[PDB]
């Protein structure tokens, strides 16, 4: 059951992909911690709501 | 791979495309990019937003909660054998403020308990080392009257058992509420008031409140038969909510915080005075 | 299809056969019909004695009046059978003995009486006693064999303690054992409400925590028949019916056979 | 030595934990299982069967083996309620100790349908209608059966088939309601009346015992184990 | 195991 | 999958199938759902009843029993420098009602040790960490006269060897039942008395008991020697059945426990005061 | 002789199926932990023990 | 017995830790979830919301709804600038608590290109040309629309597009810049000037309002997480 | 190096074969704990040790 | 498996094969089992030695 | 390091456990077994040899 | 391994 | 690994 993933390496070591692994110990996933690999999403159901969405270039009132 | 959009390089322009006029009466805001109106270079963008992900906002345990309870001679006059705490985010303000930019949330919780002690007077001898019991009760249960009455059994309740000095006692929580997510926010009542009710208290109700007890409390003692000296300790509780997810955003809190509800008392003039003109 | 019902059964076990023409069904307990020990089941090595025909027939034991005072009956099995025919006698020649049993209640009057007897089947049926004294009701007290026993109203606490009496006080709404009487419904039963039903047919399994147990030491089922709603009948304030039992052995079988087990009730 | 750093939670004990721990009677030879029968896989499966309710109360009628019997009559008053509960199955009085009622208060919330099942313990010659129902929360709790009609409900006719049964529909706002009692999650009211009313011939009793039944729908289910307030010891 |  | 039936889209009915008709007299509970007598939409059900499973509901440690032993100088008069238990849940009464909705039962069991300690007077110096031994005696064995005699060598009885601040001993138990499955109830006796018999003692037994030793004690005491001042400590045990099975459900206790038996003595009266059209 | 199971994930992450794992350290199977993973079963034989068992939208007494 | 050493950090308790821990209500049956509208991935998303700007924060005009309007007018001192401010987003008064500037108050370290829109609130008889300017910084801050019109900007013709936006460019030094006010890692100066001047016809008003709107142009982040000066409690 | 085996279990949960693991971390055999997993033998050394060894139906002197 | 022997059963005799009678002068214990003497059902036996090996 | 988290029995010590421990004397030299008349296998084994009853236990 |  |  041993999830291996990759690490973001930032600071490098004079020395490519560096892993780390991962399992779950426990039945219930509230006892998990935090996979902190999260998807991100668009703006636009806060910054453009519009019925009609309109191209940056063109006059917004038309 | 998660880094920002790149810069593209952009030219001069003399065209009927006009990217910087707008109408912010539509209720939107105009997507717009350095290139949009300045000349611009071509940058390769590595920056991330990995940091300000909702996860990795509340990635931190808050503290919550001070419980403090004693362990001396059971005298006959109101102590503090045993004490009880209503579990909520908002007996506190850092954790309740960040909670609060968002009007839904759904997380599984987790507790991590730091426990110190202390002696409360000059001398009387000494005390050896004291477990302390940590009872959840949940609504309907029954509460205790006594630190070492029945109810501390705890059979079917979840309870931890903590010695002094061991590392922080730590538990974690599943999502519990009754509906599909958490309310931070709550515009309505628990009663209506019917014009067929006899006495008008009847249907009365607190605004914004919903359940009388909520989540119920945490029964905290020690478990230790008392020392002919006294011992004093608090139950610091922290809160990190995970696998968090949370909807409706909403502005922060500009003002102090007065009570469980929205309201308001003083304070209420957060801005400083600066000049028009004025950098 | 002909012209079958639920309402009239026929049942026969040995030289015995009972006819009803106004039934509720029947139940039997937890699904499970009476059977023989198993070989991967068996405790005692020694050969079974299996008496058949002459211990698994219907022995009717003494009848009992309902009127409106009524509180109800208890019995225990084997313990209400111990005197019947064959089957006491193998019960007590032997140091082991298994049996299930089919219960059939009966009680009618008319379509003007009004009436409901709650009969309900419990395993291991322990009840409460007399005194300040726990755990102390004396065995004789507490094997009334085919007489049964009765329930009370309320708890009289036998008082006399330099010479008690070492009885049951089974009080009818805690089922005669610290529980409430409503929830009874939990355990195998039926119910004879004589506008519907003459009487209550019970198929009961051998229970246990074993295959085979001391019948002379040991009860399995107890019987309660209490009164759900009270006998009533036209204006008459002093009505009364006869309620009568009959019970049948079933899958009888002995184990550990010597000389008899003669037990003191006085 | 294989490098270990502590976390938090260690050397605690948590009552609701899961772990393993040395067995202090090495290779016992252990009894085997035989078939038993009558074995529970769930504690909804006690909730399941049909318990009688405590229906009637009252100061001399509780704790007594009335309190199980509700009076009907041929000379009752038909505009009045021929009794009045609320829905709160671990909470109500009338509720909370029955089977159903008893197995919600070791949990703290409770979800699913209810049904609700009366019998007529009258004489075979006793005739009657009866309206039960079910109003779900929110307005005024039925007093009349005018009121009563308009929410769910069922026209009970006596006769061969001794009993009835009304279901109390799955109607909430919150997904899980509480098992006690509080105005947000509450379950709302159950009222009966008699839609025509008993009648009997001559030489027949003119009042007759009702027994109430409750148990749950295969819908209902529980969730958060906790300690009753059914039980206690002293000192 | 289980690489992602 | 483990979620609990889906709600059918039902309509109206006019016909000559009756579900809401029934016969109580048989024994049997109706089968009814919603959309048997109302109109019901159609719902995808995902809530379970993964929570009140057997095991689930017993999955939890319980107190059954508080073990007192001290540590001091040993004098010549009645002491407490050990202590012994019969073990059992009923003590207790939060796990024996719960294991008592049921006639027969099948597990193993898990047993937790909590220990505190507490000085007893004012003072006469100090305490050196103690270390607890608890040894149990299965029905046979020779039981301990005095703290230190030769059955604390204890060579082929288990024992636990617990040190003060460790965290909580634990172990665990096979199931050690003499039957195929424990009775929490036994309506019977261990001893018939004879027509034949010379007293009427010799066939006396108490009514519902079966061993006279069930299962044995625990014998506790403090393995130090005695400090100059005294010691006392508690010795709390917590009970949880694991791999759990039972058989034949009963109807809960409603009254208060009066004893090892069903014997029950005052409070018999459960239920409140409510008005029989009184919501 | 580690065993890989599933968890039934409640709240879940903004990042499937989740894994735990299990492994027994003592030969006798009364130290072990409780797998939870429990089966369900009937009522029938408690809420309708009948002879003759009969279908709800027919007469219970015929 | 699994041979270990026990490593420095053993028994410790750090805040920002992630670890797996016991769950004390095992078992539990989760209330699902269902889609509610509005669901949020990231605080950055709110940052780049338009939220009107506290731009008038004179003695009289703030903490009131006021210190939103920029009074123009078409008798105002044309050599004069209509608005003068600093780009330290979580720092400057007028910025601090926007919901731009209130989510970089919970960050140490800043990055990314700024917007602002200005919205013409006179009536529609109304014209006008503006200049909005953005200078970098290094030098002196523009006193006048000569030298401001040197730096980064924008001249808004007022029209039947009420709105314009000018875009200040991700320009720094340092990769990161702080949240904080700090003369190292500043961001330069924000002016506005009259291009032209407001004209209106008679029988209309020769003064109205301007509000101000700033968001986060999409390659804007930030990182390490902090308190926040803007809330606090009492003893 | 790790040897699997399996339990004899004796309570079964509510949910088969069931295993355990066992590693020696040490060099010793005396290190070792007790694997439990024992061969019986006849008694017939001590209950039986005769040169002509008779059937239990025939006479034993004879 | 290291369950013990299954008891097997076992019904009357009249017969010339005497296992009750024997003579322990000779050093040896009577291998005697309870259906050489008494008649016995089958039973199929679980118990077994486990807890008394060395 | 290893993340790891004490549950309880932690540091107890049970008679009745079945755990490895470190050697005392390593490497040493162990004399080999001879093929001793004699072996139990079982305490049943004992059990079920005859041996003479105290059958007369009178003053 | 054994996943089940 | 050896599986006995
Ligand atoms: C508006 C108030 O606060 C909240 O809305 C809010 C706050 C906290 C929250 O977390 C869940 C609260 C219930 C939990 C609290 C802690 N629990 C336990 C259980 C057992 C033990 C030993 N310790 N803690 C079990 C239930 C969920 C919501
Ligand atoms: C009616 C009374 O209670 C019971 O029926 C009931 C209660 C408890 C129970 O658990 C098993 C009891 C025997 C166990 C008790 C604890 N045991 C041990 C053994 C060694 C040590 C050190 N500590 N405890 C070994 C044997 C089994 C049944
Ligand atoms: C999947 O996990 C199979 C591989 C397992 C590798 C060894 C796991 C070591 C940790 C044991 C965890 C037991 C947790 C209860
Ligand atoms: C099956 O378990 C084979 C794989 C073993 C993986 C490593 C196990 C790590 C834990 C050692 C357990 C020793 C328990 C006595
Ligand atoms: C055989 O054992 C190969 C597999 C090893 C699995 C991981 C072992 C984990 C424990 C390390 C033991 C080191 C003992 C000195």
């Amino acid at each position: 059951g041993a999830q291996v993933s990759s690490q973001k390496v930032g600071a490098h070591e004079n020395s490519s992909t560096i892993n780390y692994t991962t399992i779950n110990y426990y039945k219930d996933s509230a006892s998990n911690a935090a996979s902190k690999q999260d998807y991100s999403q668009d703006p636009s159901k806060f910054t453009e709501p519009l019925k009609d969405v309109l191209i940056k270039t063109a006059p917004a009132l038309n | 791979q998660d880094s920002l959009p790149d810069t593209k390089a952009s030219g001069p322009a003399h065209s009927k495309e006009v990217p910087a006029l707008t109408a912010v009466e539509t209720g939107a805001t105009n997507p717009l990019a350095p290139s949009d109106t300045v000349q611009t270079r071509h940058v390769v963008q590595r920056r991330s937003r990995s940091e300000s992900t909702i996860e990795s906002f509340f990635a931190r345990g808050a503290c919550v909660a001070i419980i403090e309870v004693d362990n001396e001679q059971p005298t006959t006059r109101a102590q503090k054998l045993f004490a009880m705490w209503r579990i909520t985010y908002k007996d506190t303000v850092q954790l309740r403020r960040k909670l609060e930019f968002f009007t839904y949330s759904r997380f599984d919780m987790e507790f991590t308990f730091v426990v110190t002690a202390n002696f409360t007077n000059a001398n009387n001898g000494h005390a050896l080392n004291q477990v302390y019991q940590i009872m959840y009760i949940p609504p309907g249960a029954p509460t205790p009257k006594s630190w070492d009455d029945y109810t501390w059994q705890t059979s079917s309740n979840p309870s931890i058992f903590y010695t002094y000095g061991a590392a922080p006692a730590r538990i974690s929580v599943p999502y519990v509420g009754l509906a599909n997510a958490y309310s931070h926010f709550y515009d309505g009542f628990a009663k209506v008031p019917l014009k067929t009710d006899a006495n008008d208290q009847i249907g009365d109700s607190l605004y914004s409140a919903m359940t009388v007890d909520d989540f119920g409390v945490l029964a905290v003692r020690v478990v230790n038969d008392h020392n002919p000296t006294k011992v004093t300790s608090k139950v610091r509780i922290y809160m990190k909510p995970k696998h968090v997810r949370v909807w409706c955003p909403r502005p922060p809190r500009a003002v102090p915080y007065y009570g469980p509800g929205v309201d308001y008392r003083n304070n209420l003039d957060p801005l400083s005075e600066k000049g028009l003109t004025t950098y | 299809a002909c012209g079958y019902s639920d309402r009239v059964l026929q049942l026969t076990l040995g030289n015995s056969t009972i006819t009803t023409q106004e039934a509720a069904n029947s139940v039997v307990a937890y699904g499970r019909w009476p059977e023989f020990i198993r070989d991967d089941e068996a405790n005692p090595v020694d050969q079974p004695t299996e008496p058949d025909v002459a211990t698994c027939r219907f022995y009717t034991l003494d009848t009992v009046m309902w009127g409106k005072e009524s509180k109800g009956w208890w019995w225990k099995l084997p313990d209400a059978l111990r005197d019947m025919g064959l089957f006491g006698q193998n019960m007590y020649y032997h140091y082991l003995g298994r049996s299930g049993y089919t219960v059939h209640v009966q009680c009618n009057a008319s379509k003007f009486h009004q009436g409901a007897l709650g009969v309900f089947a419990i395993p291991e049926y322990c009840l409460a006693g007399d005194s300040d004294k726990q755990r102390y009701t004396s065995y004789a007290n507490a094997n009334p064999g085919e007489r049964g026993g009765k329930f009370y109203s309320q708890f009289n606490k036998d008082n006399a303690v330099t010479s008690p009496k070492r009885e049951f006080c089974p009080v009818d709404y805690l089922l005669g054992c610290g529980v409430l009487l409503g929830n009874a419904f939990v355990y195998p039963h039926q119910i004879i409400n004589l506008r519907t039903n003459n009487s209550a047919t019970i198929v009961l399994p051998y229970v246990n925590a074993l295959a085979i147990d001391s019948m002379v030491k040991h009860n399995n089922w107890g019987i309660a028949i209490l009164p759900l709603s009270p006998l009533d009948f036209a204006q008459d304030s002093s009505v009364e019916i006869p309620i009568t039992v009959t019970i049948a052995p079933m899958c009888s079988e002995f184990n550990g056979l010597r000389n008899v087990t003669a037990p003191k009730f006085q | 030595g294989l490098p270990v750093l502590n976390t938090p939670g260690s050397n605690q004990y948590l009552t609701s934990d899961n772990h393993q721990s040395p067995c202090a009677i090495p290779e016992f030879d252990v009894t085997p299982p035989i078939d038993i029968p009558g074995e529970v896989k769930n504690m909804m499966e006690l909730a399941e069967i049909d318990t009688m309710i405590p229906l009637n109360l009252e100061s001399t009628k509780r704790n007594t083996m009335d309190m199980y019997r509700v009076t009907l009559s041929d000379s009752a008053d038909l505009s009045q309620p021929i009794l009045c509960l609320s829905l709160s199955p671990a909470f109500d009085p009338r509720l909370s100790h029955t089977m159903l009622g008893e197995v919600l208060n070791y949990y703290t919330h409770w979800a699913g349908s209810l049904k609700f099942t009366f019998l007529f313990c009258g004489s075979m010659m006793a005739t009657g209608k009866i309206l039960v129902a079910y109003a779900p929360p929110g307005a005024q709790p039925p007093t009349s059966r005018k009121e009563a009609m308009l929410g769910t409900h069922v026209i009970w006719d006596l006769g061969l088939q001794s009993s009835c049964t009304m279901v109390v529909p799955w109607i909430s706002n919150v997904t899980y309601r509480q098992t006690t009692q509080d105005s947000f999650t509450e379950g709302g009211y159950i009222s009966m009346f008699y839609q025509t009313r008993i009648v009997v011939p001559l030489s027949t009793p003119k009042s007759m015992s009702m027994l109430g039944f409750v148990s749950a729908c295969n819908d209902f289910s529980v969730r958060l184990l906790r300690d009753t307030t059914h039980i206690s010891q002293s000192a | 195991i289980s690489e992602v």
